[PDB]
RNA sequence: UAAAUUAUGGUCAAUUGUUAGUAUUCAUAUUAAUUUUUUUAAAUGUUUUAUCAUUUUAUAAAGGUUUAUUUUUGAAAGAUUUUUUGUAUAAAAUUUUAGGAAUAGUUAAUAAUAAUUUAUAAUUUUGAUUAGAUUGUUUUGUUAAUGCUAUUAGAUGGGUGUGGAAAAAUAAAAAAAA
């Protein structure tokens, strides 16, 4: 295009802007929508092994990954061996259940986050003060809070056959590890990376030798 | 070397990139994990000289470094520069803030009339500070500020910060925790080539696989969640735990010869400033029990109990049976304030680890003193009573199947059986720790003393050589201290503990 | 929704997609036929694979034999090139007689 | 993320499910998790008005928008394709009853 | 010169430029053949080297 | 910093929020303490002070106002640093104690300069003389006092600066006790400003600090305040203020000259206020930022004669003694000379009785900016004209 | 286009379930190589800690339609040699296949019979091993094997293990890694506890005795007389071809 | 002394190859062109080669070079050359592909002038919003199709008349009446009746037979 | 059409060779001769190993002809860690013909690896495809010259799916695991 008509267009680009701020009336601050992902990354094509649905840098955490959680601790009747014999004690399993979850989902969260081979071994039932809980009801329908004492009464004659097809760290962004081995609430945020290797620059761009005249910085 | 963690930040700025807050957080955490605190403060000075206002996570990462260093001046400068306007969450406010900054875009007019320096967008970390302070991490700032004033010795400022933290955790709601960010790594989605060797791939030893941990853990973990996912009363319990941990850290810093394993006579007895320290710890524990009522029955107190036991083991020189009695009284007090018939919880592995460490500190000794071969013990040390109190405790832990044993739990038992002089620690190491654990070399650093007390010298020699073959077979290399222990008896045993290559290099 | 995002690098379409806005020109009948006949062939081919297994199996087996036995099945820089008659144009006269021309698009 | 795009059949399948999830909520409205769901519906409607649509898909779309109370961002092309559908020979009084009930529940 | 060459314009005469290229080719680019003044530093490193 | 839900404050919520009672509050000491807290900041303390949930034009006006406050406070910081440097230089060259430098004399300066020149130090004598000569004009403790008070009132007016003056960690200077102080000197100082200075918003807008709506409403409130203290029997209906003595004391708010002046139209003469004082008529006009509209804003001689004849028709005042005069005011602020000419012309007040009615007028030191030559030429050609007699 | 969605890096690969060289056949001794060290570590666990569902009173009665879905991967111990119905009994008499139970039969319960049960549909194996009590390991009273008559007593002593697997799978199928909890044995520490009368009979050794004599010297090193393969510290050979590290060479001819 | 860029290029060649250049490259040789074909019977239809043709993409005369100073360099700060471009939409006959005509400058130093050449690109628009006549701003991206490595980043000016013509059911732009011909022979349009097409066909085939008689040449 | 204002009370110059750099010989300079010089005749030993095998050893020429170019995650470097994981396969851009016209295993979409479908598809008079000539390269030469004139870095879809990568039928070193 003809570049000599640019700056005059810039004057019009001033005068269209200053009219637009003066003509219309702003009603109010519009809420910020969560930005999606673009499929137009630069360079060569990536593989499906590394397609993580994020091709830019966003340093902030938006609303779809934010969950409202309750630290629900659920008790189990266990038996320990002392010098006399068996003694009945209590083993506590703590989970982070969402506020809008049902009691069957709380039971599944206890199943997938106990990581103990002696606790969730048979079909158990959640109860509060002996009264059993309906698994098709929400936690808000029973008024269950962090201080609500929930017990798990087992029926040891049965055998719990579970199918852990859902990963332990499953959020809406669909990014889960295969060697995860721990609930995401228990693992630390930042740790040292032992699997990778530190690599330095071995390919010089323009400067190779004796006298740095220009360094070929245009390249 | 850890200096590269400072180097790759600097090359980030030479190559004209703006380092984000995650880079400063990762650099300070990596340099604090290697014990380089001045390099972490240099990372903080690099962040300040780039004119970057830090978020609350970067403030907390700096505050962890300056509570580990015990420098109150650094935290007071950081406080007066950044954290004077931090507030706790109110019941009227929304628990997450909305996203304030719309992403950077240009219209058809702003593309033309603006200059090229206004249309340029580098990822400046000062633009998204209010969107990184979205989740209200004020309590972990105030807890670290209460830690640094206790570490520096300021009681009034620590009392002010802890009183503000206590009133905020008793009268204000719990903020929404920040979810973890999985976009910080470039890991693949799945394993590209599924091939996994068996656990018994080697016919000589049991090895760990990528599918399952079959050798057992070497170090016990607390098995708790992060500090942000806690509730307010749980964060108050965690706050008391962290204040006691800083008490223990400053006690180990002030008296370094009385807190490690013996190496001198002064380890066995209490220092002069231990009783007021235990009085302050008991006053803090009773303040926690007075603030929280029956709600403390519905909270996880395993890390708090383990920290109480290590405070009353290292600072106050208590026996292991006294630690078990204090832990049982703590659990009965917690189970009794529920005002029901209830059922008490058991001690965890981290709670039993401090009881076994107290039992190992009872039987600990100063090896190879001035009398040339006589180990000096504690005054009034009874090996029979300590061993009888160790054995029923070990049977109590083994009766509970929900306590997962680890190598550091067996290490205190081996050191207790070595220090009691029962000559049965090697059989326990063979039966329980040898073939089915990833044991480090310091096990043998106890066991060589058990090898030293044999009748004939040839039994000592053959047991030392068999320990060296055990270091070869189970892939546990001999430490420098074990090789220096076998070095000192070369005139008697004549066991060579250095290679043929290292001596020719050394001379 | 007429301006792309400079920060995230999203296109003009993706910014309007994240705002719930629809900018689409009024299509002709062939342009609606292009977007309407995508599911019809899938519902035809899936019904063929469900209804005639003895013919779909033979077609898929012959297609796999033609794919597997090919000479240029090794992933290389020659096979990975987007425009083979334009990048490797000196082979079109004396070596490769498949493409009779070296220019098919604007490049 | 732009990996997939919803046609009118996926919207007509998702809207009764989201209305059934709205009726089971304690509040009358749905959670804030589904604001990206409805937005994914909101671009899917305004594009589908530029394509060809049968009468039954428009009826199911109007009944789905009336079931879970959501006004789309376009709202004018949908009324244009409802104006284009009332005088058809395919149109039944059941169809006009569904359309008028859905437009009264929306407007 | 294009790839790997720091020359940005012709030595003596050029086709007419506009905008920042007009300010660059006549005033602001490097020139080591200047016998009076070296190519100038960015601000404020030119005020203290005036003499 | 900025919170989700923070809003900018007007004067009513400022006097409602900081409504505390205090007795014998030191204005200069708390002013110096709050400014010492301000000068100890960095530029990063000025970044996140705009509330997010606002329209973009309001956010831009708030950003312009905060940048004006920041640059005026930085200019006063450099002036105060130069002041302390000159006081330290005089106390080091002379040898006098530092506390008595501000109460020294010119004969004492002559004696000290002659003593420094007698010993053979003409460089130090010239430095002492120049430091004292630039210290007599700047060295008072209340030098930009109304400007600094309006800056602190603007910092309270933003609404996001009130928490930035507390929760600091200090040391006791005598016992070295590290503590956290919760005393807010900004709140006490702005409470004393709110309680004592009843017209702090008028001085705040008159100095050119208000970027949102300007100083026009403050000018109207100032004029009706000065009319209610001179006519003393005042009724006010909407935009009309009238004295009921039979003698004509009328203030009429006609229109706003900023929104009414449409660019690109041919209509000569749009005024802001119309004041009839006895036999005199004044068309009080605030000038525009457009220099191509200032020639259109002033009315014609024929239009002024028509306004005077309309006054003769409606008030029954004889056309022998009727005088109408234009008045031009600066666009974005209001300097001292314009207020002096306003009190001379439209209220018929001298300097001493206006200082008796208005206490803060004596310390009002705003002058015309030198960057505007067109307004100064137009105001010189306008304010020096005789009263147009019909 | 369809060609320009991703690159050709990391394509879809054929799984190991359909490769004959990666699939372990049960008629070979390599089936009993992978599965025998998993039994000797499970019986070490069952004798030291109570495992919940390792010992039943009968065979688990799943329906015939749910038999192939639920049973593979499941293990339980029963008392006596009673085999499940709808299975063909194939006794393992091969000495190449029975040699991998050598540590299981010596250091733990004596292996009497190893049987492979193949059903009518040939899709669900069952590896039946008959042990004869008592255990050579000390059994805790709280352990699971204390609830077994054949394990606690010293026809009445026989008990059988049952391990259900699928016939032609890679050897990652026949893995039991949920039983690798390392529970301690308190047999050397039961002597010194309060429950024993031997607690006052042992004498502690707090100091080392005074050594008048040094250690016995080794016999005179005779160098070998055969042709050696070379330096094992640079042929990457482990210190005997068996174990150790190549950087720490020991136990060879020099 | 201040060395020029040729000293730095010679230094690079010496450090790479060990020596700068083998001398005596000119050789003053007389390149003789000998003719083989007939006078007007060269075997080509457009360009008939009858002289020594120089070979070289940038080492020929009159010399060209790319001129990097244009409207695009004035507006966009580019990470590399050709990253951002601004052009006009000329064709939307393909789905999700806008044909964008853009311009660049090529400089002739002999005549000291810059001339604007035109390059056509295929860009991607997913929601089908680009109409023929839009001033668009396109950016480089990954390979989308065989000839699509650009995408429409922004529509800087929409064609309102094209959208209003598409609302009317007409084409976006009325199609041109001129274009490319099919042969060098003058394409005559046939205006004949239903019955008079056979004699017109006979005249056309007789004209083709005369054009084939032109092969014989003389007589 | 402002109309000759009146101490003329300060004259005494310039040159001391120290310079902000394309400068022009229509007859002189570049080419071959009066002069060139000096050799070269193939038929060939890379090495370690566990021995009829296995481990390491990836750009020779002529021919055919190219608008352009580079970097392997895989082998090594390389470390008391470890997953054949450590972003290589892309873009802009610039060729010539004394007698100037058509081209296609074709363009885009795609639930489509391995396209039974859809489309008013794609290149080209701003010079395409083919045919001719043809490695390119501010490196050469000349001049006052942004002019004219030269070039020898290279690559190589059916020889073997081996190998990380075909570059593999031959190279005075690139010293190739004591
Ligand atoms: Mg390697
Ligand atoms: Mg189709």
């Amino acid at each position: 295009l003809k570049a000599g008509l640019l700056g005059h267009y810039q004057q019009e680009a001033f005068e269209a802007r200053k009219r637009f701020e003066e003509s219309t009336t702003y009603p109010g601050p519009i809420r910020a929508a969560t930005p999606g992902d673009t499929r137009f990354y630069s360079g060569s094509l990536e593989s499906i092994l590394h397609d993580t649905d994020r091709h830019y840098w966003r340093a902030v955490t938006d609303d779809p990954r934010v969950q409202h959680l309750i630290p629900l601790r659920i008790r189990f009747k266990i038996f320990t061996w002392v010098t006399s014999g068996w003694e009945q004690r209590m083993q506590v399993v703590q989970i982070m259940a969402p506020k809008d979850s049902t009691i069957a989902q709380v039971k599944d969260l206890v199943i997938v986050e106990n990581q103990s081979p002696y606790l969730c071994v048979s079909s158990f039932h959640l109860a509060i003060d002996g009264k059993e809980l309906d698994p098709q009801k929400t936690l808000g329908e029973y008024g269950i809070t962090e201080q609500s004492q929930i017990d798990a009464i087992e029926q040891n004659d049965h055998l719990l056959h579970r199918d852990d097809e859902r990963p332990r760290d499953w959020t809406v962004d669909e990014i889960t590890a295969e060697d995860v081995k721990r609930s995401p609430y228990k693992e630390m945020e930042m740790q040292p990376l032992q699997n990778l290797a530190p690599r330095y620059e071995a390919r010089p761009k323009g400067y190779f030798g004796r006298t740095y005249y220009s360094g070929m910085k245009q390249s | 070397i850890p200096q590269e963690a400072l180097h790759w930040l600097l090359r980030m700025i030479v190559d004209n990139f703006n380092p984000q807050h995650v880079h400063y957080i990762a650099a300070m955490k990596t340099l604090q994990s290697a014990g380089e605190l001045d390099m972490a403060r240099d990372v903080w000075k690099i962040m300040e000289r780039q004119q970057t206002w830090p978020c609350t996570a970067t403030i907390c990462a700096y505050l962890d470094v300056c509570v580990e260093a015990g420098e109150k001046t650094w935290a007071m400068e950081a406080w007066n520069r950044y954290c004077t306007e931090l507030k706790f969450l109110e019941p009227g406010e929304v628990d997450p803030k909305p996203i304030s900054r719309v992403p950077f875009s240009l219209t058809r007019e702003e593309l033309l009339y603006l200059p090229k320096w206004k249309k340029h967008f580098d990822h400046d970390p000062n633009l998204d500070v209010m969107d990184l302070n979205r989740f209200n991490r004020t309590r972990e700032v105030y807890l670290r500020m209460a830690q640094v004033m206790l570490a520096g010795g300021e009681r009034n400022a620590f009392q002010h910060f802890f009183t503000k933290l206590e009133e905020a955790m008793l009268n204000k709601p719990t903020p929404v925790p920040e979810p973890p960010n999985p976009h910080l790594v470039r890991r693949p989605r799945w394993a590209p080539y599924e091939h996994c060797k068996s656990v018994h791939h080697s016919p000589w030893r049991l090895q760990n696989n990528g599918r399952a941990l079959a050798l057992g853990p070497p170090v016990t973990i607390e098995d708790e969640m992060q500090s942000r996912f806690f509730s307010n009363d749980q964060f108050l319990v965690h706050s008391v735990k962290e204040v006691l941990r800083i008490v223990l850290q400053e006690h180990k810093r002030a008296h370094p010869t009385e807190c490690t394993r013996c190496k001198t006579e002064a380890f066995f007895y209490k220092t002069k400033d231990a009783d007021e320290t235990l009085k302050f710890c008991d006053d803090l524990i009773e303040r926690l029990f007075a603030s929280l009522g029956v709600r403390l029955s519905n909270l996880n107190t395993s890390s708090l109990l383990s920290t109480i036991l290590e405070v009353f083991r290292v600072v106050g020189k208590e026996s292991g049976a006294a630690l078990l009695q204090r832990a049982n009284e703590f659990l009965e007090r917690k189970a009794s304030l529920g005002d029901a018939e209830g059922s008490r919880e058991n001690l965890t592995a981290s709670n039993y680890l401090q009881v076994l460490s107290g039992f190992a500190d009872e039987s600990a000794f100063v090896y190879n003193t001035k009398k040339d071969g006589t180990c000096q013990y504690k005054t009034g040390f009874d090996p029979r009573t300590t061993m009888r109190h160790l054995a029923d405790v070990v049977q109590e832990i083994a009766g509970n199947p929900h306590v997962t044993w680890a190598a550091d739990m067996h290490l205190q038992v081996v050191e207790t059986m070595v220090g009691c002089g029962t000559m049965k620690a090697n059989d326990y190491f063979v039966r329980n720790v040898l073939r089915q654990f990833s044991w480090d070399s310091r096990f043998l650093e106890a066991l060589y003393v058990e090898y030293r007390r044999q009748d004939d010298v040839d039994m000592w020699a053959e047991l030392t050589k068999r320990a060296l073959v055990w270091t070869a077979r189970y892939n546990a290399p001999a430490s420098e201290r074990l090789r220096r222990l076998i070095e000192d008896d070369y005139d008697t045993i004549r066991v060579q503990t250095r290679t043929f290559r290292e001596l020719a290099v050394f001379q | 929704g007429l301006n792309g995002c400079v920060e995230t690098g999203r296109s003009r379409s993706e910014v309007a997609r994240d705002l719930g806005l629809s900018y689409t020109r009024p299509l002709h009948e062939n342009e609606k036929k292009q977007l309407s006949h995508q599911a019809v062939y899938y519902e035809r081919l899936a019904k063929f694979k469900m209804e005639q297994p003895e013919a779909a199996r033979a077609m898929e087996r012959e297609r796999f034999v033609r794919k597997f036995s090919g000479m240029f099945v090794k992933m290389d820089i020659r096979s990975g090139a987007p425009d083979f008659p334009s990048t490797y144009r000196r082979l079109l006269g004396t070596k490769v007689v498949r493409w009779a021309s070296k220019r098919h698009g604007p490049n | 993320a732009g990996k997939m795009s919803l046609t009118l059949r996926e919207v007509n399948t998702l809207l009764p499910l989201l209305s059934r999830m709205r009726r089971e909520s304690p509040n009358g409205a749905l959670d804030a998790r589904f604001d990206r769901v409805f937005n994914a519906i909101d671009t899917a409607i305004g594009a589908a008005m530029r394509h060809n649509c049968t009468l039954d898909e428009l009826l199911d779309l109007a009944e789905g928008l009336a079931a879970c109370e959501m006004v789309p961002s376009a709202l004018k092309q949908v009324e244009m394709v409802l104006i284009r559908s009332v005088m058809m020979h395919e149109c039944s009084p059941m169809h006009l009853r569904r359309m008028l009930q859905a437009m009264f529940t929306l407007m | 010169g294009g790839p790997g060459s720091p020359v940005r314009g012709p030595g003596y005469y050029a086709p007419p430029m506009e905008g920042e290229h007009q300010r660059g080719y006549t005033a602001e680019w490097r020139d080591l053949r200047n016998p009076m003044r070296p190519p100038e530093f960015p601000t404020p490193w030119e005020r203290k080297y005036r003499q | 910093h900025a919170t989700y839900g923070a809003v900018p404050l007007t004067h009513s919520q400022v006097t409602s929020v900081y409504a505390t009672d205090g007795g014998k509050v030191d204005e200069l000491g708390l002013l110096e303490l709050v400014e010492e807290r301000i000068f100890s900041w960095k530029l990063n303390k000025w970044e996140m002070r705009i509330p997010p949930n606002l329209p973009n034009d309001q956010k831009e006006l708030i950003r312009q106002e905060q940048e004006n406050l920041k640059q005026i406070l930085s200019e006063w910081r450099k002036c105060f640093g130069a002041l302390n440097a000159d006081i330290l230089q005089i106390s080091s060259l002379t040898g006098v104690p530092k506390d008595v430098v501000r109460e020294k004399n010119r004969t004492w300066l002559q004696e000290e300069v002659a003593k420094l020149r007698w010993m053979g130090e003409v460089n130090k004598a010239a430095l002492l003389r120049d430091a004292f000569m630039r210290l007599e004009a700047f060295g008072s403790r209340d030098f930009m006092f109304m400007e600094r008070l309006c800056c602190i009132y603007g910092l309270a007016r933003q609404g996001t600066f009130d928490e930035a003056f507390t929760n600091y960690i200090t040391e006791d200077p005598v016992t070295n006790d590290i503590f956290v102080d919760e005393r807010n000197p900004f709140k006490e100082l702005v409470a004393h400003i709110v309680r004592n200075y009843s017209q702090i918003d008028i001085i705040y807008d008159f100095l050119g600090f208000n970027y949102s709506e300007g100083y026009r409403s403050s000018l109207r409130r100032y004029m009706e305040y000065l009319q209610c203290k001179t006519a003393e029997n005042v009724r006010a209906s909407g935009r009309l203020v009238t004295g009921d003595k039979g003698e004509h004391n009328i203030l009429f708010d006609y229109c706003v000259s900023r929104e009414s002046l449409v660019s690109g139209d041919s209509c000569q003469g749009i005024i802001d206020f119309l004041y009839i004082n006895g036999n005199d008529v004044t068309l009080i006009i605030i000038a525009s930022d457009n220099p191509w509209l200032r020639n259109r804003q002033l009315p014609h001689r024929r239009q002024m004669e028509g306004i005077a004849r309309r006054v003769c028709f409606v008030l029954g005042i004889p056309p022998s003694e009727v005088r109408i005069r234009n008045l031009l005011l600066p666009p974005t602020y209001l300097d001292k000379g314009s207020i002096v000419r306003l009190n001379d012309i439209v209220f018929r007040l001298s300097n001493e009785q206006s200082n008796l009615l208005i206490p803060w007028l004596t310390n009002y030191n705003k002058e015309l900016d030198p960057k505007d030559v067109d307004y100064t030429a137009l105001a010189k050609t306008t304010n020096e004209e005789e009263w147009l007699t019909l | 286009s369809r060609r320009f969605r991703y690159n050709t890096k990391f394509p879809a690969l054929v799984s190991y379930n359909k490769l004959p060289w990666e699939v372990v056949n049960h008629e070979t001794p390599q089936f009993h190589m992978h599965v025998a060290p998993h039994y000797e570590q499970l019986l070490t666990l069952a004798a030291s800690s109570p495992v919940p569902h390792i010992i039943g009173s009968k065979h688990i009665d799943v329906p015939r339609e749910h038999r192939l879905r639920l049973l593979p991967g499941m293990l339980y111990l029963l008392d006596g040699d009673t085999l499940p119905g709808e299975f063909t009994i194939n006794r393992v008499l091969d000495p190449t296949a029975l040699q991998y139970y050598g540590r299981l039969s010596s250091q733990i319960v004596t292996v009497e019979a190893v049987r492979m049960l193949v059903p009518d549909d040939l899709r669900l194996l069952c590896n039946c091993i008959t042990f004869k009590g008592p255990l050579h390991l000390p059994v805790a009273p709280y352990a699971s094997l204390a609830s077994l008559r054949g394990a606690s007593q010293g026809g009445s002593n026989c008990f059988t293990l049952y391990h259900f697997v699928r016939p032609n799978r890679p050897p990652k199928e026949l893995q039991l890694e949920k039983y690798y909890i390392h529970a301690p044995c308190v047999a050397p520490l039961s002597e010194f506890a309060s429950n024993s009368d031997e607690r006052g009979n042992w004498r502690p050794r707090l100091q080392a005795p005074k050594r008048t004599r040094r250690a016995t010297p080794l016999p005179a090193y005779r160098p070998p007389q055969s042709y050696l393969m070379g330096l094992a510290e640079r042929l990457a050979v482990v210190p005997g071809g068996c174990f150790g590290r190549r950087s720490l060479m020991w136990g060879h001819w020099f | 002394p201040w060395w020029n860029f040729q000293t730095e290029h010679r230094q690079r060649c010496v450090l790479m190859y060990g020596g700068a250049r083998t001398k005596n490259t000119h050789n003053a040789n007389h390149r003789v062109f000998i003719k083989k074909y007939k006078r007007n019977a060269f075997p080509n239809r457009t360009r008939h080669h009858w002289a020594v043709s120089m070979t070289g993409v940038l080492s020929q005369r009159p010399r060209r070079m790319p001129w990097p100073y244009d409207l695009t360099s004035l507006i966009f700060n580019q990470p590399r050359q050709g990253s951002d471009k601004i052009g006009y939409v000329v064709g939307t006959s393909m789905l999700k592909t806008a044909v964008v005509a853009t311009n660049h400058m090529v400089y002739y130093p002999k005549f000291n002038q810059r001339v604007s050449r035109t390059k056509r690109f295929f860009a991607h628009d997913e929601d089908l919003a680009c109409v023929e006549g839009d001033l668009v701003h396109i950016k480089q991206c990954r390979k989308i199709s065989k000839y699509k490595h650009y995408y429409v980043f922004s529509i800087l000016e929409p064609n309102v008349e094209g959208r209003e013509r598409l609302k009317l059911g007409l084409k976006a732009v009325p199609p041109p009446l001129f274009g490319y011909p099919v042969s060098r022979r003058i394409v005559k349009l046939n205006l004949t009746s239903t019955e008079g097409t056979q004699e017109k066909l006979a005249a056309a085939i007789q004209e083709h037979v005369q054009d084939a008689y032109r092969f014989s040449g003389p007589t």
